[PDB]
RNA sequence: UCCUCCUAAAGAGUAACGGAGGAGCACGAAGGUUGGCUAAUCCUGGUCGGACAUCAGGAGGUUAGUGCAAUGGCAUAAGCC
RNA sequence: CGGCACGUAGCGCAGCCUGGUAGCGCACCGUCAUGGGGUGUCGGGGGUCGGAGGUUCAAAUCCUCUCGUGCCGACCA
RNA sequence: ACGACCAGGGCUACACACGUGCUACAAUGGCGCAUACAAAGAGAAGCGACCUCGCGAGAGCAAGCGGACCUCAUAAAGUGCGUCGUAGUCCGGAUUGGAGUCUGCAACUCGACUCCAUGAAGUCGGAAUCGCUAGUAAUCGUGGAUCAGAAUGCCACGGUG
């Protein structure tokens, strides 16, 4: 299928596709293959008719889409209800990180104005 | 002072009085002034009077006040020979006529009433008398 | 940022467990530790955290001892 | 004729020892569905309007008819003239496919639902309801991607109250907000 | 609301006609029934009438409304009219299109030879 | 110059350097006919969709709409397709 | 006072006529030179359009209400 | 006492500006396999092999060595193949979230590292300006010191060139 999460690319290999399944990523690819027992040098554009239902049991054994998209922003607002360091910085939009922010910070504050 | 804020029109005609009243009833009020004769309130009347009503009933009561000037009423200004437009607005008056309420009073005793209408009254234009508050 | 798995429960927080196993809500614990992350029995309470000039009481919930507590005190503020 | 079938069948049974009446043939049924992706703008949409069309047509098997603008346009302008959205009203036979691609072909297929909302009141209790972003479907306009995803569905049952509103249309379920 | 979109639509030819002073032919239709019927000259009163449910029209019909229940009133309009001996009929459409039965019963009358 | 309304006193028509505003056209449909259709406004719900695009319903009953001024007039609709 | 023309970024005109965008000059401010400035190469920002909204999808405009300001006239005797 | 001693905070704010570096914008390449050769330093509150366990960082077990001996050490670019095909991507890694590791009593503002996910901006930089004349520049690693524990810094060493 093209399961959970609208399309899945193809005219590429296995485990780069799979990559693009919105909470698969590189090594997490390539671990679903070595489940289903399938290679990546054959292409999605292939898609096995094995390779089929592991796709979604493997992503279903993931926390991964909407289920993921909600828990972190969850998050978010659950410190931001207490008070907490992490809480009030995503509101000035600030980091965590103990970064820059004499000097750079510009994924935070956005750029130079 | 007091007029449309949206003016439904500039200018208006003069209007004839006919007199008379069907406006004769205090109906926030327990004490009033009602009208003896006909003529305009230029606001500045109504101004003066909505002031000296207050300094005297004080913070006890409440006052209403009856007619809002709706009829404009010009005046061609000076040393200027006269038909050759229609003057500009200077005014605002109210036409009023006999046994055309005025004003309202509540809250206070009857000669208190009476005695800050008194005083109200002269700057006023025409002759007044007394309103009792009345079953009806 | 981490707590290891080594948390610092806090020692000048157990003497105040010790002041509270009988006693809920009483004032506004001045209590100068921050590295605490407490046992649910100091849950529902107001710990006032010292924040590098006076404490601020914490009214505190079980998502506040994910962490430490000092976290959840302010000790610079921006304008 | 799937949901058809099921109306005259045992939804119209259900419904009946929940709301007990005289009458029986008082029911609440499905009247027409309408479709309506409202394309908006005037700036290219004659082009792009051709797109949103070719879509609607992905559901239904007929066409669309383009609605030209009302009373008034704010700060979008362009007239009382000019097309700017597009609509269809649906058959029964397009009807109950569309009941069978509506959780067969649009609950399987998913951004995310975990419901929308629990109640929709339309003064007499219709439901209306976005997908937000459309569902796949039999189109080769995904691979074109489409200028506006997701489009309208109000149902346009008759009734008199949301609160039969729902149970007419969780008969086959749509589930909600459970 | 089907009885009063088909009131508003038949308010007209009834104003039109009612000024030229005519005996009219009001068609009624009905998907079970038809009634149809001769008004007067100035509109009073209705002199002759027929519909689906005399059992001397019923005899030549499968059921009501069926068509042959305005080939029974192809024969009621040529008998009605013509027992008075009118042929003054100005078709009163009444807001029906002149499709199906309207059709029907009124080229019957072109049939019967009424005057139009 | 011409049109509308008020002034103009409930026939008519009517003055002022009186109070207000338009016109100096347009259209081959915006004409003719025949057939059909019925708003404005707000409420509610509904992706983009914003208070207000579009859709649906409800309330409402012309408060709209009249190719273009204003008045009179328009549901039988002259409107609108 | 009345006539009639126009206030438009800090400041001064275009755009209005024939509804829309709101431009341009130099200044402001930043970069970059230069030791620093000034200048300048060079980057970005700056107008309820004097106040106001009726027409209308659209008003700085057209129209109407209106403010000062400038300009033309308060003359024949 | 502007002395003195301690806990916490502040030294790593921030709405911004500037300087010196680092990493990319790609196939002169990236990632995956295997594979090619080093130099110079370090060390008993040390580096830490081995074997066991851990996806991993690393932890447990502990040999060995105060040292041309042993541990750090496997050099990495490079090479031969596998691929991806010029897409903001298979490029790129910021952000953040979660999960974890380590040094400590404890990493809250102010720790680094790893793991998986998220996946940024950016498609070679106006005006201008600087470095660098050879084993240099360029680029690629390596080692040291300060280091309980934090190197894109400084300091040193070689590779290709």
């Amino acid at each position: 299928a093209r399961i959970a999460g609208i399309n899945i690319p193809d005219h590429k290999h296995a485990v780069i596709a799979l990559t693009s399944i919105y909470g698969v990523g590189k090594t997490r690819s390539k671990a679903i293959l070595a489940a289903a027992g399938i290679a990546e040098d054959v292409k999605i554009s292939e898609l096995s008719e094995g390779q089929i239902d592991t796709l979604r049991d493997e992503v279903a054994k993931f926390v991964v889409e909407g289920d993921l998209r909600r828990e972190i922003s969850m998050s978010i607002k659950r410190l931001m209800d207490l008070g907490c360091y992490r809480g009030l910085r995503h509101r000035r939009g600030l980091p965590v990180r103990g970064q820059r922010t004499k000097t750079n910070a510009r994924t935070r504050k956005g750029p130079r104005k | 002072m007091l007029q449309p804020k949206r003016t439904k029109f500039r200018k208006m005609h003069k209007g004839r009085n006919r007199g008379l009243a069907q406006g004769t009833d205090v109906s926030f009020g327990s004490f009033g002034l009602k009208a003896v004769g006909r003529g305009r309130l230029t606001a500045r009347q109504i101004e003066a009077a909505r002031r000296a009503m207050t300094r005297a009933v004080k913070r006890q009561g409440k006052i209403w006040i009856r007619v809002f000037p709706d009829k404009p009423i010009t005046e061609k200004p000076l040393a200027v020979r006269m038909g050759k437009g229609k003057g500009n607005v200077e005014y605002w008056v109210a036409l009023i006529q006999p046994g055309k309420v005025l004003y309202e009073m509540d809250g206070v005793p009857e000669e208190l009433a009476r005695e800050a209408f008194k005083l109200a009254a002269a700057k006023l234009p025409i002759k007044t008398t007394f309103v009792t508050k009345t079953v009806m | 940022r981490s707590l290891k798995k080594g948390p610092f429960i806090d020692l000048h927080l157990l003497k105040k467990v010790e002041k509270a196993v009988e006693s809920g809500d009483k004032k506004p614990l001045r209590t100068w530790s921050r590295r605490s992350t407490i046992f649910p029995n100091m849950i529902g309470l107001t710990i006032a955290v010292h924040n590098g000039r006076q404490h601020v009481p914490v009214f505190v919930t079980d998502e506040m001892v994910g962490h430490k507590l000092g976290e959840f005190a302010p000790t610079r503020t921006y304008r | 004729a799937k949901l058809h079938d099921y109306y005259k069948d045992e939804v119209v049974k259900k419904l009946m020892t929940e709301f007990n009446y005289n009458s029986v043939m008082q029911v609440p049924r499905v009247e027409k569905i309408t479709l309506n992706m409202g394309v908006g703008e005037a700036i290219a949409d004659k082009k792009l309007l051709d797109n949103a069309a070719a879509d609607l047509a992905a559901i239904s098997g007929q066409k669309p008819l383009i609605t030209k603008a009302r009373k008034s346009v704010a700060g979008f302008k362009i007239r009382q003239g000019y097309p700017i959205g597009c609509k269809v009203t649906l058959r029964g036979e397009r009807m109950w496919e569309f009941f069978e691609r509506l959780i067969t072909i649009a609950v399987p297929r998913i951004r995310d639902f975990r419901g929308l909302s629990a109640k929709s009141f339309d003064g007499r209790g219709n439901y209306s309801m976005g997908v937000r972003e459309q569902i796949i479907f039999p189109e080769i306009d995904y691979d074109k991607v489409d200028r506006v995803r997701g489009l309208d569905i109000t149902i346009t049952t008759t009734a008199k109250s949301d609160e039969e509103g729902r149970a007419l249309l969780a008969a086959f379920d749509f589930p909600f907000r459970k | 609301d089907k009885k009063s979109a088909r009131i508003r639509r038949a308010t007209r030819a009834r104003r039109k006609l009612q000024e030229l002073g005519a005996t009219r032919l009001v068609v009624h239709r009905t998907p079970r029934h038809i009634y149809a019927q001769v008004i007067a000259p100035n509109g009073s009163e209705v002199l002759v009438a027929a519909s689906t449910v005399e059992k001397a029209i019923a005899e030549q019909l499968k059921y009501t409304g069926n068509k042959d229940a305005a080939a029974a009133v192809g024969k009621a309009v040529a008998e009605r009219a013509l027992e008075k001996g009118i042929k003054d009929v100005s078709f009163d459409r009444s807001g029906f299109q002149y499709h199906g039965r309207v059709q029907a019963l009124a080229d019957a009358a072109r049939e019967a030879g009424l005057q139009f």
